């Protein structure tokens, strides 16, 4: 599992920050302190964290991930990270 | 357990007595030629407004759901709805607007209208009514998304509050693509807009 | 005897109890987080809708009647009004249109508005309400004539009956020149028409 | 003899068969997943549109006629009505406007609404529907006069004829003072005008 | 095989016979002076409503398609349409809105109108009718995109359901750029919006 | 002698030739890809606008006149009508309003509409068209009176004259009681007014 | 070569002759008192409707173009326009909306109105007319962009087709920034929207 | 004696002081950055609203009264007027409708408009203001008759009273033929009606 | 310190005296039959317009805030409001539209209405009134967002300025997601738009 | 064929994911388990997969592709991959 | 001429693909089979190709260009390529 | 703290420029001359600077940060910087 | 001054191209032939050029700058360049 995707909305200086989907590494999710949920109406679970994306990026580097690309889409800021 | 014709008849008298009580408690003589049958009529009315309790989405469900291989937004707008405010027991009147992105399965008009009646005819709160209709549609169709919007005039601000029949309360529940895709939400609001 | 603040306080509990009874008699749990304070708000509301009983035309009367040496038609139209159906205890909402041919004495707006409030906030029958407002204006001014017209929507036909909020009931009372002179009657209806 | 619940059930099959026949006679396959239950639904519908046959003014009558010592024009306007053309079996939709000069006795809204329903939910001719509603009111109240006006849109000219949904048919029946006094007639037409 | 003038004449009697049967099954005397010719008028009507079966997009096709070297959106809105509900055999009336991004080839008004009539004059389901008109246009033009929106009132909720002629159903089909480019879709909805 | 299907086909070519002439006489090349089939379409259109000549009130007459024992005003309003200005051969579009006091005999809608079509689809003058429709109804019914009002926009003042599509021309014909009794005339103008 | 006052007089008879022929080919007597001067009036009218051929953008051009150092969108909306359908020779009436982002140079109202008249008063196809006006404005101002929208009713669908004067045709041409920038395009549609 | 520019300046400070007092009497700090210049502005406003006192019908009079040998009704309607309620010193806004039957002499618009301003911009009572305008016109023209009608919203029932901005007050003064001839009165009310 | 019933009665005389001064300072005789009681009525009115000073959000706060587990936009629009211009002491009337994104906690209507009344019934500046209501709601709910828009007519531009009652002033305050997320802001402006 | 483009819409934690066009390597498409179709009205075929883009990215790395750029456009999230 | 910009609209799996402006290398344009035109109303010429952007990216690699960045703007997908 | 996020709005040639959130390095913020605030209605603090983003990027390089990615989202231009 | 920001709008194959702000290197601006101006209503000056962004990118490479990132935002295409 080399790739990871995280995102935040409306504003970058505050969370929540989405850190994973249903098939995400349970350990990594736990390391980040990410909660899991399925918003009413959605057909999928998501892992989130209350930290600002910047904080989640630092933690992620410690686990060996690096930011490959960052992009906006709608009102969503997305980071694409790659491990090794 | 869903209320039933029996429950009503066995309770009617209790309601009639309560209203007859209220008549007195206000200053009226429940004996006047025009106030005699009121306790009963009031009671029958108060039951008709809450007849939704004696039903469940199930009674409607499968009876009218057709396959039409359709996967584009469908909208039923300007549906009249009357309900009772669970806070003052005064009714709030308005319109309901429903839209959904089918996943092959479509709902019949009558069935849709039946879902609205079932939850509106009972003590309610606009925010809750909105959400129940949305979920009921979601469960009966497993659609890609669904949206419900209610606009109503609350009589406890028309007569009460001061004199505000002008005021309007707008609530909405957006599930699935209607929640996540700003474009679907915009189109939905545009098509019911006029 | 006119109802009074004391009467209310001494009856509030009785109302609350009747409503709390009804809640049960329908199927609801008077204990739910949102239904707890309902029996009281319901009683409070029901008293505000009938607060007209605790007043009389006298309280208003002389307080505001001016001499303006005027002897031509005076019309106050589109006066919002809210009342209760003595038959089903459901409210009927609408507008009131008043007109009178003064005999020197004119009535102030606030006083006029108070006369409408007094008789409308109480269990009523549109026909009666129309007549009471008319006679009250006749008594407080000895005019050459007076006309009152009420147009209202009865909620007991909007929700009940089937679904007829479209329906409008129109009643009228013409006294004096408003009854005998077709020309005055026509000018009055023209001037409120638009 | 007034049609009854038994008559319907004993005839429903006969109707379903007739429609199932028509389906074929037009070129459709009464077997398609979406046409299967049609013969029955079409039949049920056709019975609902003519359910007025299973009722009489008597059922309504006395049940709701009150004494309010009123003797001035009373008007109920913009009453929605739906009916069936006895000529093409296509429905005509519209509005009903009723007015009457009571002779002390007044008719309640529900009852009035029920009278309209009874004669309109059956095969009709606008001119007949107008007159029947008017005579029914005259019999149930011995009023000094009564007036009925119907304005409807006929689908046998909207789709058929060419494309004339614009066209509106207006019929009226004036009895008593509504017929003999031009002033009453004018006031009634003024009051429903807007 | 498309229905033909022969099929009609060879079936009219079977239709008139079914309707004469229904008349009886309801309680009427097919003999009344005004019901005599009804079975035939009903039959004739029911064939006019489904006359689209005796046609095909081909009959229209090439007859009127011109080259105007145009590649910008073309919209035809507020096209009246009348159709039959395949579920209750009751009609639904409304308006059709069409738009398409031509690929040099444009369609003639008359032809476009004929396409709508062909699919609407037959037993339908709004969702399906919307889609057939859309594809028909895509086939007769190979355009960069096409959009169709239908808004209609279903008489099986006006009279039936309770009394909901207020209600409106909105359906749409977006092919090509109309589906993939949000901007085209918005502009289309804006230009038909008012 | 009423024009016939034979007459048309034997003249179509003559018309086509005249129009193909006009095309040149104006500056166009009747050979252009878009102007080729024009002389025929133009000719076809010009015959449709005058297809009223190939008919007579007789064709309509008795076919649909029913006995309903009705003796009160019947009104059919907002009937769309198109016609040709015999003076500039430019069409004038508008609406026709009809009313009549039946003498037991009533007219069917379709028949009434056919009468309007017959006289309007031919070279006309508004004043004349109004009168022919009025007389046609009087002959087909022997009523106690009849009224016809036409309001139309004349395209020879919209484009021509300067730019006056705003202007409207109103013409009327009142026969029988509609002429003699000012009261009937007023009611008729009131009932079509709105 | 632009048509001229000489060409007309040399061709008017040719037109009048053609119409005189048409009058006969239809069944009329070009001799009636009111049909005598028709061939000439019809001819005069047909020339007036096509007087655009006897003009060129040049005649307008430089005559009224002022420097106002303006570089923000300018809009002229609701410009009435009348044109002729090259396919049926029937007119289509409507409105033109024009917008452009000036590059220092602006266009005067008269000149703009004259550009619209030039291309609308001649045999047209709505799509073409929209485009010609668009390019005409581009050439006379070298603007950063230009947009043109035309909405119109086609008489060949009002009378012909069946009865569809309700139908509206919308065409547009967007050049420069009006084509490439969605934001500019949206603002333009908003400012002409209402 | 008519108020004058001098009087104003000699009183402005007084007003400014009265308002500055009121500010305190209410709870405000007359020193706040946004309340400093208020006492003066308020005063300036209150003088502008009552500037009518510094004028007389004479200042207007003869300056603009022309002979046009006209003797048929002349109407000037929908004249905006603003005034002050002498009872609560709150303004009442509305519209004025004037009509008169000249006796050769006609009044100029500006002059008429000045007469309305003179009596409206001062402490008033609707009845009196209506009457004063009517007599003023009567004196300035010796007409065969004159009618004045005022419809206005009184801010002392919009904010005060409860919340009745809906309510409108209509007053009128009819002199000369407008009083004695019902026909003139009806036509005046018709011509201002719409 | 919030103003109180005592404060009023202790100040009424002072206000009355200030107005009595103004009366004279304008040219009026405070003694006139109709001007006698004015200074008091004027004073009482000016206190009612500023009765908001004797209240605080606290009085409202917790008394009516329910948990309904809702987290989607809630809107209350067309709330009538009346206020006083701190600059000219003239009132400005209009409507307030409110929306917020609840964080489980919702606000009852009456409470909301009370918040608006509290800040509007006092000397104000539209920009300020908007912001205060927005903040008051943010504190009484800790919502994820809140928006407030006010549109009003300022009487100091209707009568004063010249005559501009047409003009409308719109102000808004967006807090939270309503400020940062353009999509939320748009949906909010759409849902109140109509 | 060194470049590859994949994309998803509305939400990143769920599919479908577009993985190819009409001229895509049939083998690679098969390896991803991609279906092929031509949506009504479109003049082109597309290869899609029901997996979330993150899953498709991992599979793609096994076949030698690396993410060069990620961008949003409209409601579409797009990844540009390059092989070797 | 080290930099190159190409783009496509609405959808990425199909063309046209814009490959150049008025000052583009005529040889490179010819190699790609790019047509030239000036859309009515526009004050500039553009070089386009009927191929999907993915195809154009492969051809461009053969001529020595590499994708540096990809971004969306409006309904336009844009690629920024650099040679050497 | 290896990652840093900065941003500007509407226009790039002028500030303000957002340089940090509540958990930003106080020293770095001080070095940039960044003010701190919490906009009414927002549940978070932000560090801003009146300089154009370009100026803030130069200062940030002096402290060892490099731009990894730049993206637009809504009307906000965002830079993702990484230290070492 | 290691970082530079340039941009164009609506269309990429034509200018103008924004090449600088008020604090830009005057020499570099002059080398590009950039004009300066302050649009009415704006509280800042901007340096622009009539060339298409592609041309400006070539000139910029000659002066030692390289493209680090390109992104869209609104109707504006933005390039972030870094020198050395
Ligand atoms: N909501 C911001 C953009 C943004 C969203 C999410 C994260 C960062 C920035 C805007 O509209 O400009
Ligand atoms: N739907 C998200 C953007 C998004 C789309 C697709 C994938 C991921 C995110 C928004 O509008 O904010
Ligand atoms: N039309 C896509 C955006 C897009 C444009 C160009 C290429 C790919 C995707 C959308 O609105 O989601
Ligand atoms: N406001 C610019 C985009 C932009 C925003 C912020 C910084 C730079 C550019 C537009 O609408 O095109
Ligand atoms: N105007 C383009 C976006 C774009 C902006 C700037 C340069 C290039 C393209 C669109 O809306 O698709
Ligand atoms: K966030
Ligand atoms: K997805
Ligand atoms: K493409
Ligand atoms: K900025
Ligand atoms: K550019």
């Amino acid at each position: 599992m080399p790739y990871l995707l995280i995102s935040t909305q409306i504003r970058m200086e505050v969370g929540p920050t989405m850190v994973g989907d249903e098939h995400s590494d349970p350990e990594l999710m736990q390391q980040l302190g990410a909660s899991k949920r399925r918003v009413l109406g959605n057909n999928f679970y998501e892992y989130y964290v209350n930290d600002p994306p910047r904080i989640v990026l630092d933690k992620l580097e410690c686990r060996g991930f690096r930011v490959l690309s960052m992009t906006g889409v709608g009102q969503t800021l997305v980071w694409c990270l790659h491990k090794e | 357990r869903p209320r039933s014709e029996e429950d009503n008849e066995l309770n009617l008298p209790n309601l009639a007595a309560a209203y007859s009580s209220i008549l007195r408690s206000l200053g009226e003589d429940p004996q006047r030629q025009g106030l005699l049958k009121t306790p009963w009529r009031a009671a029958t009315a108060m039951q008709f407004f809450t007849k939704g309790y004696q039903e469940t989405i199930s009674d409607v469900l499968n009876d009218a759901i057709f396959d039409e291989d359709h996967d584009e937004m469908v909208i039923v707008k300007d549906i009249d709805m009357f309900s009772m405010c669970e806070h003052h027991l005064v009714p709030f009147v308005g319109r309901v607007h429903i839209g959904y992105l089918p996943n092959k399965q479509v709902l019949g008009l009558s069935k849709l209208a039946r879902i609205v009646e079932i939850y509106s005819r009972r003590l309610q709160v606009q925010e809750r009514l909105t959400k129940q209709i949305a979920v009921a549609i979601t469960e009966a169709l497993q659609p890609a998304g669904v949206g419900v919007v209610i606009e109503a005039t609350h009589m406890c601000m028309v007569m009460r509050g001061v004199q505000k029949m002008n005021s309007k309360t707008v609530t909405s529940t957006m599930l699935g693509v209607f929640r996540e895709d700003p474009k679907t939400r915009e189109e939905f609001l545009t098509l019911i807009r006029s």
